[PDB]
């Protein structure tokens, strides 16, 4: 009864908690009474009703969280009052042991994408970004690039397979200063990365292989080992850089999709590896007299290579058969047809359909996943930053 | 293929649990009653 | 049933592959049966993997795709 | 992703004309993203001639490339 609530509020009724530590606003929210909650919000005593709750009540939490969980439309009405058109956005209701970004974390946990897309919440997230999040991520990215860029410069400036040290390319002392600077930078970033899950494994491999690549800075090593580690280090350096790009608006969802597709494929390789094994061993027996199928392992690698359509029909089946060099020609052609039916068609189309479904499922909640990524990044950042710095950089309102 | 995979994924969890239920149901129909009574547990303790 | 046919082929071709254990046979026939036996051995192993949580649904999908393709080859063969 | 594979193929397959330069290697890696991996001309025939420095690394990178770009990356684009 919204009119009843308004009349009782206009007579200075005391806002209290019952024996279950619930106020009238709590009772309205838990019953989804939109009209009386709007009456309370638009009342002149809304701030007084906001302050009445118990921090130790599990069911009757802060009324803002309850509003987000139960009546998000009333929360939208409340947020519309926080943007006053030189538009000024107020973040009084957007944050309150409590987790950082409490209101936005509640919005994410309740799939309140219409609430998270509100201009007030967008400006709140942008304020947190420009306050500490962009700076923190840029420091992390620059620390990574301090070893990523010198390594790439070394790879593209020294001929692979050739030993080199600080002096130069073992002797070609022409780009010696650049080589020494890049070697020192890679070494320092690798030892600093030792002082800073799949990502940890990737970073450990990166730092170890980068150290071995620039080891001749102190101790001489053979060129073969040096460049063998350099290939691994540069490959994993540029592969792990994609994990730093996941913390950007335009790149995070694509990295999420790539992870989903890769995990779906990897969960399926443990099954179709036996299909590939069957076809590879059969081709090893049938096409043994040919170099691509001269060994079981080479035959399996070749069968894996023709899974995209590079079957090599003329070089492996037609020309050998017309030369009478195909032992079991009928068997070879039957297995060729069965392979083409199975792997490049049935298996590839299975993978394509799985990928289509995965991408569709990701795109269903793309905006929610993006905003949740931003909220999670800033929440995790706030849990590690000192309270004095957070108080220094925390804005209570933003004028645009 | 895309349509077939989508139709399969629509009921993937149900199909998986149904496969497990069918496997154990068919196994029980062939096993002796004494063995089933020996191995049958009436309760298990752990730890729109 | 398809699985019974697969297993029968597997056992017959495996017997002929290791037949020189008792009676000598030409190498051509021996390895012709060995290719068939190893191929169908590793192909029928996918049917044993269908009784696992992580593999059953993928085998179901593979069966659905293969059956849909086979019902369509009788048309596009022309 | 193409930069990671293109620079790695540059080190591993340096003695071959398609991977003789960092820029040529990246263009070649971009060209094999549709399935024209050139397995026999670039991996199998050089290896049987003992002309593949780091042969285990090259075949490991070849398998990882095929999994990543012509399958995972292309299916991502197809699903998109
Ligand atoms: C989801 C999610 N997770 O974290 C975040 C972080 N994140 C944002 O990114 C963001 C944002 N408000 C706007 N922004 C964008 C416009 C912004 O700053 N972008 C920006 C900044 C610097 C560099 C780059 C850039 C882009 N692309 C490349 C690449 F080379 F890879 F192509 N290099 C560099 N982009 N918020 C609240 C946020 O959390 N978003
Ligand atoms: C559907 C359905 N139909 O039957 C069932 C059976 N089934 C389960 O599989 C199962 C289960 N509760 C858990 N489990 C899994 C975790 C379990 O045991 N797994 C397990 C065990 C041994 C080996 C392997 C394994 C996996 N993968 C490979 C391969 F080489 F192929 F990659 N080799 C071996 N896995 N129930 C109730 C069940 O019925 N599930």
């Amino acid at each position: 009864h919204a009119k009843a609530v308004a009349l009782l509020l206009s007579h200075n009724a005391d806002i209290v908690l019952n024996k279950q530590q619930a106020s009238f606003l709590h009772l309205a929210l838990h019953n989804k009474r939109k009209e009386v909650v709007l009456t309370i919000i638009r009342s002149k005593r809304w701030d007084e009703c906001l302050k009445i709750f118990s921090h130790n009540s599990p069911g009757n939490k802060c009324p803002i969280t309850e509003m987000i969980e139960y009546l998000p439309e009333c929360m939208k009405v409340l947020l519309d009052f926080c943007m006053l058109h030189y538009i000024e956005y107020n973040f009084k209701y957007l944050q309150c042991i409590y987790e950082p970004l409490t209101a936005l974390n509640a919005m994410v946990q309740n799939n309140r994408i219409e609430l998270l897309n509100h201009p007030v919440c967008k400006e709140y997230l942008l304020m947190k970004w420009l306050a500490y999040g962009f700076r923190a991520h840029m420091m992390n990215l620059g620390s990574y690039c301090l070893g990523l860029i010198p390594m790439t410069i070394l790879v593209v400036n020294i001929k692979p397979g050739m030993a080199f040290n600080s002096t130069g390319i073992i002797l070609d002392t022409t780009n010696s200063y650049l080589i020494k600077t890049c070697m020192i930078l890679v070494f320092l970033s690798s030892i600093f990365g030792y002082c800073k899950d799949i990502s940890n494994v990737l970073e450990w491999i990166i730092y170890t292989t980068g150290i071995i690549f620039v080891l001749p800075l102190f101790v001489e090593i053979p060129a073969h080992l040096q460049w063998q580690c350099g290939a691994i280090a540069v490959y994993f350096y540029w592969m792990n850089f994609l994990l730093y790009l996941q913390r950007f608006e335009n790149c995070g969802i694509f990295i999420v999709m790539l992870e989903v597709i890769l995990k779906t494929l990897l969960r399926s390789t443990v099954v179709f590896i036996f299909l590939l094994l069957a076809f590879g061993l059969s081709f090893y027996i049938l096409l043994n007299l040919q170099d691509p199928f001269s060994s079981p392992l080479l035959s399996i690698i070749q069968t894996f290579s023709m899974m995209l359509g590079d079957i090599n029909y003329r070089e492996s089946f037609l020309e050998p058969y017309l030369r009478n060099e195909l032992a079991h020609p009928v068997l070879s052609f039957a297995q060729l047809v069965s392979f083409t039916i199975f792997v490049p068609i049935v298996l590839m189309n299975l993978l394509i359909g799985l990928a289509v479904g995965d991408i569709a499922e990701v795109q269903k909640h793309a905006s929610l996943k993006r905003i949740a990524m931003q909220v999670e990044l800033h929440t995790s950042l706030e849990k590690k930053l000192p309270l004095w710095f957070l108080r220094k950089v925390d804005q209570k309102s933003t004028i645009v | 293929a895309v349509g077939d995979i989508a139709e399969v994924q629509k009921h993937a969890s149900l199909k998986r649990i149904a496969m497990q239920v069918e496997l154990h149901t068919s196994l029980e129909k062939k096993l002796p009653l004494w063995f089933l009574r020996k191995v049958d547990q009436k309760s298990t303790i752990v730890y729109s």
